[PDB]
């Protein structure tokens, strides 16, 4: 960059007199400002030394490597956070700034690096006076335009003026709450930018994951407003819905790979917790950092629980506030154990497919769930006794292959163990631990996971992540997460609502029903369909339209397969499968497919609701099918009453067969005008549905006002004076009836 | 048999007279084998996945009628009709009948099936401490009012022996689990083969958590979670509220009748001369309140009884004389001896320097 350079330019200045080069910089860079510069410097290796509490000085010299190989081959050597230190670690780092070369006692005096300059991390202050004297410092902020030159890298699928909007949005959200009461230290850094930046190309949202983060209402309603101040905009909340279908479980501009499910979990739904579940799962899918912050007893477990509960992604939790330690974080019954427990695992995903093993290969199983294990050494024998076979046996017999070494002579991590699998960890309770502990976690925050499990000169970083997500709950009762892992981080809050089908769901052990009681979709459906098919408690036409309006597809197939107006609406179901949506569907395929849309037909008023801002844009594609199925449910009205047509319109009915009729004539055939209206390309392509409607109102109100006649007869001549044929017929009767007239 | 049909009706009174002897069938290792944490291995269709393998398998018979898998609607309604049901007390006779095909029925306050009595404010902690005992789930008791002799006593009411560790802030996690280098530990042991805990308001809130979350430990070296499967109700007592069992724990809540109670123990003490040393305590109480390092209690008061019963086989102001012997000042000795004899008769001080 510009500035990057001339900060750049003041450390190349610090390198040209030998001592280490120290960053007296303000906070929020990190040492990209050195990360970045040995790429552009001679082939000069980047010894990231990360010294943290648990860090020996036989951890920093060895042979009895890192920083040991450092002084073996020249490089730079960035040693971060020097003030977490050890304070004899510290006296090492001393000796190493010293001109004299280290004078080893552990396997020999002393070792003779031409010019291994090592920079330092001179972390948020701490550091001793003489550490901090023998050394160099080097001094370091950011500008607007400049961060819009920053974001010129994400501005590929970005409006540009979009991405200025957002850029001084977080400006000036920063620059206006860092004035007012509105509590936390509230960061908002060019990173929540470029998150914001590099979210938007993967197409509201914006708004929804970074003011989810304000906790106390008033202050969200504040953000509101300054959200309307600078994107000039009204930020009414988008509803969320839950459709949990089987291959995809998804909540309002979010879905999951809801795919072979380990936890088989007993907390429920908590649909008003569905505000928030949403707001998570798609930091479950950005890979972000999940933290499910706020605060006690709210329920915070339940949502990591239920989100990779229906998502299946192994749930397990560390209770880091026990003061751990980085070592805790990354005999031979020990291994019997984890052995039988993972023969037990990989059995367990083998009759998953293949459901044909039965034979002791089950009592090999009974066996796996049950030092003196040498009836392990039986458990080889049954993987001693096919190609799955061969493909179990391959971890079991070469496990059991090492396990017959249970007579041998032993020596006797956390988040390694699912850095490495695939299930989903849950950092749980971890307000206070320690900084330097969740230090060591943000080092892996941002993968590759440097280990010193390792041998002798490797770090051999675990790059398994996929599946694999940092899930850290806190609360409000102890200190709160540190600023780093804070500017780090998806902070997302939660509180309590108790909405009307969630406190009757959550609290249900006394009442008969939830309403979505399962994880699995055949379940729910038939739970919600008993739900609101028993919630119903010129009359039914509004009513079995946007009941025939909102059940799902599925639900329309499913309702019409569960078979007052109920029993009425299964003549509304076998006439909707002839014609619901015959090419309404089209219109809503081709309408549906121009902007982004979903596979498949799974919700219709949510998606009614979905294109809020879409519909918002005065388009109005969903709004007029959802009018046009009005049209079609309230025309097979009258186009019924118009059969049973086939006391005086009974008169000029009869008269079909008082005398000279004017009246049946004038109804029956814009009826027949109605039901051509109803069912035909341009009746697709016809808010003058509503005009349409009002005519359908019309007619069922002349039926019913059925002296009148002309007066009557002048205002359908008015709906009509409000295309051809479906006036056209209205201009046969009422020509008729006027030759009456 | 087919009294599982009220299985979750009524508490676990029937899985316990399953866990007696019961095995399973297709709709019955459907219905009770749903519990916290087991592993399978029958019928694994209801945990192998929720993909049409779980969500299209099969359910055989559910009202003896064979749907397919999701007749838990069929019976997360129906149950939830006997739960509304069981909310109209006689519901322990209904469970008495419903036992009908004669094993340890155990009576109380309300029902079970597994020396300190009282008729008394103690009758209402009993009422108050019968409902989560039946539930099970970990409970808790917020001094003097023999709270540790109260839940002793419970656990005499059941067939349980209430190992009673006094967990302390040095405590290591050896009773709780113990160290190897194979450990047989204390906690683990009570969890292997009624536990109670005292001294907890004052790493071990981690472990009662694992404990407290469900029925299982965190055996790090041997490397197995526990199966809890018996009635390892892990109580515990503290007067405060500022742990997690606050959250984790369901936390519940008249001394002179102690007159009638040592009148009830102490069959020749049916003087109230007994009352009189009760009054006694009050006035040691009184002289309390050089430096009160001690609180009378009824405890205090019964070992009164109890010193005044061993001399009752043969006066007694010698006996009282004792019972503020814990007094640093001479002069305060002489003032408790004075108070004692106000309560007793005319100045024996001859005994006073015996």
């Amino acid at each position: 960059t510009d500035t990057t350079l001339m900060n750049a330019s003041k450390v190349l200045r610090a390198l040209q007199v030998l001592k280490p080069i120290l960053l007296e910089g303000s906070p929020g860079v990190g040492k990209t400002s050195l990360i970045t510069a040995l790429a552009r410097e001679t082939g000069h290796q980047l010894v990231r030394i990360n010294l943290s509490d648990q860090t020996d000085l036989m951890d920093l010299f060895g042979s009895d490597a890192p920083f040991l190989a450092a002084m073996r081959n020249g490089h730079w050597v960035l040693l971060d956070e020097l003030n977490l230190a050890s304070q004899s670690v510290l006296e090492g780092l001393n000796a190493c700034l010293d001109h004299r070369n280290e004078a080893y006692i552990p396997e020999l005096d002393k070792v003779f690096h031409p010019n291994f300059r090592v920079f330092a991390a001179q972390n948020p202050q701490g550091l001793p006076r003489s550490f901090i004297n023998r050394f160099s410092v080097v001094y370091v902020a950011l500008k607007e335009k400049d961060m819009i030159e920053i974001a010129a890298c994400n501005y590929h699928q970005v409006n540009e003026d979009w991405r200025l909007k957002i850029i001084k949005f977080m400006f000036r959200l920063q620059d206006n709450i860092e004035k007012d009461i509105s509590g936390s230290p509230w960061e908002f850094n060019l990173r929540d930018t470029l998150r914001w930046l590099q979210l938007l190309n993967d197409a509201d949202y914006l708004e929804v994951m970074v003011l989810h983060r304000m906790r106390t209402v008033e202050d969200r309603v504040r953000t509101c407003e300054l959200f309307k101040e600078v994107f000039d905009i009204d930020y009414e909340p988008r509803t969320i819905g839950f459709s949990l279908s089987s291959q995809c479980f998804k909540v309002g501009h979010s879905l999951l790979v809801r795919d072979q499910k380990t936890l088989l979990d007993s907390q429920n739904i908590l649909q008003s917790q569905l505000p928030v579940l949403e707001s998570v799962i798609t930091c479950i899918n950005k890979k972000w950092p999940c933290i499910l912050v706020g605060d006690t007893a709210t329920g915070k477990t339940c949502i990591l629980r239920l989100l990779a509960a229906i998502a299946g992604a192994k749930i397990k939790e560390m209770a880091v506030n026990s003061d751990t330690d980085t070592m805790d974080l990354i005999d031979i019954s020990r291994k019997a154990s984890e052995l039988f427990t993972d023969l037990s695992q990989q059995l367990l995903n083998i009759v998953i497919k293949y459901r044909n093993f039965d034979i002791f290969r089950e009592t090999s199983l009974y066996t796996l769930t049950t030092s003196q294990a040498f009836t392990l050494l039986q458990k080889v024998v049954d993987q001693l006794d096919e190609t799955l076979v061969h493909s179990l046996g391959d971890i079991h017999e070469k496990a059991r292959k090492l396990l017959a070494e249970f007579s041998a002579s032993p020596a006797g991590g956390y988040l390694l163990k699912a850095v490495e699998e695939g299930h989903w960890f849950v950092l749980d309770n971890a307000n206070l631990c320690s900084p330097a502990v969740l230090d060591r976690l943000n080092s892996l925050l941002e993968l590759i996971v440097n280990e010193k499990t390792t041998e002798d000169g490797h770090p051999k970083t675990i790059k398994p992540h996929p599946n694999f997500r940092l899930f850290l709950t806190v609360n409000p009762v102890y200190g709160e997460l540190s600023r780093a892992m804070r500017n780090r981080g998806v902070e997302i809050f939660l509180l309590k609502e108790a909405l009307t089908e969630i406190d009757k769901k959550q609290m249900s052990l006394l009442e008969p029903a939830p309403i979505s009681s399962a994880v699995d979709t055949l379940a729910s459906n038939i739970s919600y369909i008993k739900y609101v098919f028993e919630t119903m408690g010129n009359y039914m036409y509004i009513a079995h339209a946007i009941i025939l309006a909102l059940f799902s597809p599925r639900q329309l197939k499913l309702l019409r397969k569960v078979l007052t107006l109920k029993n009425l609406v299964q003549k509304i179901y076998c006439a909707d499968y002839f014609n619901h949506m015959d090419l309404k569907a089209s219109r809503f395929m081709d309408i549906y497919e121009y902007p982004v849309q979903l596979r498949e037909v799974v919700g219709l008023i949510q998606t009614i609701n979905d294109f809020q801002s879409v519909i918002l844009t005065s388009h109005l594609e969903l709004p007029e099918t959802y009018a046009s199925g009005l049209l079609f449910v309230s025309a097979h009205e009258i186009l019924d009453l118009t059969e049973e047509v086939n006391t005086y319109l009974l008169k000029s009915a009869s008269a079909v067969y008082g005398s000279t009729p004017s009246l049946w004539n004038l109804l029956n055939q814009f009826s027949k005008f109605l039901i051509e209206i109803a069912s035909s390309n341009i009746v697709y392509k016809l808010d003058v549905i509503r005009h349409f409607l009002k005519l359908v109102v019309l007619w069922k109100n002349i039926y019913v006002w059925t002296s009148r006649f002309y007066c009557y007869t002048k205002m359908l001549g008015e709906w009509m004076f409000t295309k051809l044929l479906e006036s056209f017929l209205p201009k046969d009767s009422l020509e008729k009836f006027s030759e009456l007239q | 048999d087919v009294l599982i049909e009220w299985v979750a009706i009524y508490p676990q009174i029937y899985d316990i007279l399953e866990h007696i002897n019961y095995v399973p069938s297709n709709t019955l290792q459907r219905l009770r084998l749903h519990q916290p944490w087991s592993k399978i291995d029958y019928d694994v269709w209801f945990l192998y996945a929720s993909d049409e393998i779980r969500e299209t398998c099969k359910v055989k018979y559910y009202g003896e009628t064979k749907t397919y898998g999701e007749v838990f609607v069929l019976e997360n309604e129906r149950i939830s009709q006997l739960h509304r049901l069981f909310v109209s007390e006689r519901a322990e006779h209904l469970k008495n009948l419903l036992f009908d095909a004669l094993p340890l029925v155990e009576l109380g306050g309300n029902v079970f099936f597994n020396s300190l009595v009282l008729t008394k404010s103690t009758q209402e902690n009993l009422n108050r401490i019968t409902p989560y005992l039946v539930q099970k789930r970990p409970i808790l008791l917020a001094e003097g009012i023999g709270k540790k002799f109260l839940i002793t006593q419970i656990a005499a009411k059941l067939g349980q022996q209430i190992i009673r560790i006094h967990l302390s802030d040095s405590t290591d996690p050896k009773m709780l689990i113990g160290t190897y280098t194979w450990q047989p530990g204390v906690l683990t042991q009570a969890v292997i083969t009624w536990i109670l805990f005292t001294n907890i308001e004052h790493e071990v809130l981690s472990v009662l958590l694992p404990l407290l979350e469900k029925r299982q430990l965190v055996i790090p070296s041997r490397g197995e979670t526990i199966y809890a499967k018996g009635s390892f109700q892990m109580f515990a007592t503290s007067s405060m509220k500022t742990k997690i069992l606050g959250q984790r724990l369901w936390q519940i809540l008249y001394q002179p009748d102690e007159c009638v109670e040592v009148v009830s123990t102490l069959y020749p003490v049916l003087s109230i001369i007994c009352p009189t040393l009760y009054s006694v305590y009050k006035d040691i109480f009184d002289l309390f309140s050089s430096k009160i390092y001690r609180r009378l209690c009824l405890r205090d008061f019964y070992k009164f009884i109890k010193r005044v019963a061993f001399l009752y086989h043969k006066v007694f102001k010698e006996a009282i004389d004792m019972f503020g012997a814990f007094i640093p000042s001479r002069d305060g000795f002489d003032l408790v001896v004075r108070n004692v004899a106000i309560e007793l008769n005319i100045p024996p001080e001859k005994a006073l320097q015996l």
